[PDB]
RNA sequence: AAACAAUCCAGACCGCCAGCUAAGGCCCCAAAAUCAUAGUUAAGUGGGAAACGAUGUGGGAAGGCAAGUCGGCCUGCGCGGAAGAUGUAACGGGG
RNA sequence: CAUCUCAUCCUGGGGCUGAAGCAGGUCCCAAGGGUAUGGCUGUUCGCCAUUUAAAGAGGUACGCGAGCUGGGUUUAGAACG
RNA sequence: UCUAAGCGGGAAGCCUACCUCAAGAUAAGAUUUCCCUAGGACUUUAUGUCCUCUAAAGAGCCGUUCGAGACUAGGACGUUG
């Protein structure tokens, strides 16, 4: 998980999510793309 | 937890067959007499009140005389309560007697007593404070406190600060001691180790709370 | 002629019971404090306690809006070097509902001997039953 | 809102009642329930459930679209249940249901056991395979996740406890 | 305006248990609307802070394709970015 | 003799890894407790020796002389460049 | 699609849990037991005053002292010891 101020898609398998007022990025292809805005 | 009230009689040793010496404290138990049973319906909680010892009738007030005569028991030297449950309040009735056979050899107990009083004591004894230089120019400051604060922030001494004052004479409980012997004909318990107080003071023995 | 003050010996406090089931906390507290001070009486005198007795029942059914049940904090300090203590609204309401009304209403009253004497006329109970059946309270629909 | 605005096919035997904000189903596998949100209406024909919004707002369509999707599963299950199957991969791992409590051996120093809840049942064809079967789909998924969480599958040799229809990432560890 | 020489209103000759207003205000502390009408916010935002990030949500002028769907601009109000030392402590408080 | 903060040194819980294992790197959560003795120099610091799970970073009049010391600096003597 | 409705797991941290204090907690709580049951006038007419009678349960002063103690407080005993 990368905790960043600027989170965004990286590949075509990145999905942008909103959980509990936190914007996240989840990727089902490779787990090194997980991002959390913080 | 139901227990016994006794008197600390002294400290001894017991050699075992393997030659090991075991330091032991002897506790004398005059069998306790049940003076009252408190229950949820009239008190709010379950307890067994107990007296032990003896008192001369010229030192028992008329109120305590009536309270002791309401049961069958004779007046003892103190009265004490034990918090219990039912399945522990099973066969206990006023005019009953609890003896040393409540315990067994190899049981773990807690013993509470009143420790010895040391009077007004300083920081070195009360809180293990360190002393200052003895001879390197030190003037009159050997067992003194040193600093007690800061400078105008916060501008006060904090609460719970460690200073000189009265030491000892409190209620102290020692957990985890073992029963070494239960002598029924002399009515004595012997436990392993040290217990708080002086010889002759009132101690309370009850099963261990940790288990 | 002149404006007369109410005599404490002529004051007559009355008894009322108010049910708190499903009610906003502060919008009830303002009414309770206004009744405790006596502002609803034409003999109101700011230096005299001409208020009324209030009984609150079902104190553990009082409500808050928004996210305050989890987010409203109650604080305390024991006056030891680090003794700040914190709790919730929802932990405190299922465990001590009397203190929530105590704080909410006492913050809305004066702060002095007469304010201490007014808060004594509020009686808060968690359940549906109170012990003051001999005083004959009225149902105040606040 | 395509999921709402559509009806579900209620076969015979299945029974639905609405005494309150509750809706309970009764078929052959068992009996279930579903509380409903305060902005949804329900109007069955005879075997055709109808979930509608009340006041027709943005939130009500979203609430009805799931009110439909979950009771569709309730009625889909009480007649024809649900089945999940887990596989154990790696030598030594083996599971065998002792009556109603599952005993797993997953490369530990102590034997693992899981006590199932009342709903789900679990059977054992061979050592390296478990099958759970139930009428509640949520509880079945929960039981599957709870058993999987013991030795979740690893990416270097694929060992562990897996779902059968589960895609496992895989790596090699050269230098 | 919590408290606050230099800000806002206003220039105290004395007395009154009379009346109208200014700045600022009208749920309680604490005087006066728990006033009326139409909207926005869900963040206690209001009641502290940037580059930048994002299918939050309301409004507007247009486009491409054939039960609609796609993504683009202009905008109202919000979200993240947001760590400090005695005690809550960045609405005076209750709320 | 202390007291607080967290931008966490150890211990506790995690995500990613160019993560086989053991051990690492990095980021997140976490302030409950703990967090060396010596040689040199007035030293704070620093270097070195030997330990430890670890030898954190800071605020408090660079905490603390109506609690102690007085080695440095910064009165009066004397000398060198 | 872990969240919008609904249902979970999860830390030396938080609340309990262990020890000690604690109803001046002025909201001053509870339980057992013990003690006090005489007459007259009288007017600022109400828990009103005045004069004889009475003096309980108990507490303290005092004494012998303590493994209790600065002084206190606290524990034991005072001839039936
Ligand atoms: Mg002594
Ligand atoms: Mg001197
Ligand atoms: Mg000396
Ligand atoms: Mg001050
Ligand atoms: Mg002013
Ligand atoms: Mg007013
Ligand atoms: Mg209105
Ligand atoms: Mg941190
Ligand atoms: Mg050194
Ligand atoms: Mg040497
Ligand atoms: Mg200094
Ligand atoms: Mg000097
Ligand atoms: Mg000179
Ligand atoms: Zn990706």
């Amino acid at each position: 998980m990368k905790v960043q101020a600027s989170v965004k898609k990286i590949c075509g398998s990145c999905k942008v999510i909103r959980r509990n007022g936190v914007i996240r990025v989840i990727c089902s292809a490779e787990p090194r793309h997980k991002q959390r805005q913080g | 937890a139901i227990g016994l009230v006794g008197r600390k009689c002294g400290m001894t040793r017991i050699f075992t067959d393997a030659g090991v010496s075991v330091p032991v404290t002897v506790i004398e138990v005059d069998p306790n007499r049940i003076t009252q049973i408190k229950t949820l319906e009239t008190d709010g909680y379950q307890a067994v009140q107990v007296t032990t010892g003896e008192r001369r009738e010229s030192r028992v007030t008329n109120a305590q005389k009536g309270h002791f005569a309401k049961a069958g028991v004779a007046a003892g030297r103190l009265v004490k309560e034990f918090r219990v449950t039912e399945a522990e309040l099973e066969g206990r009735e006023v005019g009953g007697t609890i003896g040393v056979d409540l315990f067994t050899v190899g049981q773990i107990v807690d013993v509470t007593g009143q420790s010895k009083g040391k009077g007004f004591q300083g920081g070195v004894k009360r809180w293990n404070f360190r002393t200052q230089d003895a001879t390197h120019g030190n003037s009159v400051s050997h067992r003194v406190l040193g600093s007690t604060g800061q400078n105008q922030t916060p501008g006060r001494v904090f609460k719970g600060k460690k200073m000189a004052g009265h030491l000892g004479d409190e209620r102290v409980t020692v957990q985890g001691l073992e029963i070494v012997s239960v002598d029924t004909e002399r009515s004595v318990l012997v436990v392993k180790g040290a217990i708080p107080g002086a010889t002759g003071g009132d101690v309370i023995v009850r099963p261990t709370i940790k288990a | 002629m002149k404006t007369l003050s109410a005599k404490p010996a002529e004051v007559q406090h009355d008894w009322f019971v108010v049910d708190a089931t499903g009610k906003t906390l502060g919008r009830l507290a303002t009414e309770i404090a206004r009744r405790l001070r006596g502002k609803h009486k034409t003999s109101y005198t700011p230096h005299v306690d001409a208020g009324d007795y209030i009984i609150v029942i079902n104190a553990e059914q009082v409500q808050v809006t928004g996210n305050k049940a989890l987010d409203k904090k109650y604080y305390r300090h024991t006056e030891f070097p680090g003794g700040l203590k914190e709790t919730n609204f929802e932990k405190l309401v299922a465990h001590k509902p009397e203190e929530i009304f105590e704080r909410a209403v006492k913050g809305m009253l004066p702060k002095g001997p007469l304010g201490y004497a007014m808060i004594k006329k509020m009686k808060v109970y968690a359940g549906s039953e109170h012990p003051h059946a001999a005083q004959q309270p009225q149902v105040l629909d606040i | 809102s395509r999921v709402a605005k559509a009806p579900v096919t209620v076969p015979n035997g299945v029974t639905v009642t609405q005494n309150g904000r509750q809706v309970e189903v009764k078929g052959s596998k068992g009996t279930l329930s579903f509380n409903l949100h305060a902005l949804v209406e329900l109007k069955q024909e005879e075997g055709k459930l109808q979930l509608a919004p009340a006041k027709e707002s943005k939130d009500a369509w979203m609430q009805a679209g799931t009110a439909r999707a979950v009771l569709n599963n309730l009625v889909k299950g009480v007649s024809e249940g649900f089945e999940r199957k887990l596989q154990l991969v790696g030598v030594g791992y083996k599971a065998a249901v002792k009556g109603t409590v599952v005993n797993l051996n997953l490369g530990y120093s102590h034997p693992i056991d899981y006590a199932l809840p009342e709903g789900v049942t679990a059977e054992t064809p061979t050592a390296t395979e478990i099958i759970l079967k139930s009428a509640n789909k949520q509880l079945l998924g929960q039981v599957a996740a709870e058993i999987r969480a013991y030795r979740s599958p690893e990416p270097y040799k694929g060992k562990g406890v897996r779902y059968s229809d589960e895609v496992i990432l895989r790596k090699e560890a050269k230098k």
